[PDB]
């Protein structure tokens, strides 16, 4: 509860200097896929179709 | 002008082998398919092969 009053104000006569962290993704891992050696890994007729 | 993926490092087979066990005797086809009785078929025969 604040102590409000229509006169009467706080003021800070002291300071503290805090160092906060934030944690940020930037990037991801680059993935690339054969899709033949995926779907048909070294088989001919599974290439074919 | 650029970079481009392509498909992965292909090789080829060499050559083909065929892995099969000791087996030299054949199949009794003439006890099987060329049998002097037959049984009936509430009573039907099962022979292990
Ligand atoms: C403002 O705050 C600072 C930090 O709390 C006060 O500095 C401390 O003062 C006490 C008493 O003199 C010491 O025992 C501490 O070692 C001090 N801390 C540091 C980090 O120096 C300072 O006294 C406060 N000032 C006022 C006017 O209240
Ligand atoms: C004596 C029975 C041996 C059991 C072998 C089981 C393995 C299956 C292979 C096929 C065997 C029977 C083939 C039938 C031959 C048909 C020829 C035709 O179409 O006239
Ligand atoms: C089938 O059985 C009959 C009677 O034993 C025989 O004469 C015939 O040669 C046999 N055939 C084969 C292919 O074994």
């Amino acid at each position: 509860s604040v102590a409000y009053s229509n006169n009467s104000i706080a003021i800070p006569t002291n300071f503290t200097i805090s160092v906060t962290t934030e944690i940020l993704p930037v990037s991801m891992t680059k993935t690339s896929v054969d899709c033949t050696m995926y779907i048909c890994g070294d088989s001919t007729e599974c290439s074919n179709l | 002008k650029g970079i481009y993926q392509t498909s992965n490092f292909r090789v080829q087979p060499t050559e083909s082998i065929v892995r099969f066990p000791n087996i030299t005797n054949l199949c009794p086809f003439g006890e099987v398919f060329n049998a002097t009785r037959f049984a009936s078929v509430y009573a039907w025969n099962r022979k292990r092969i």
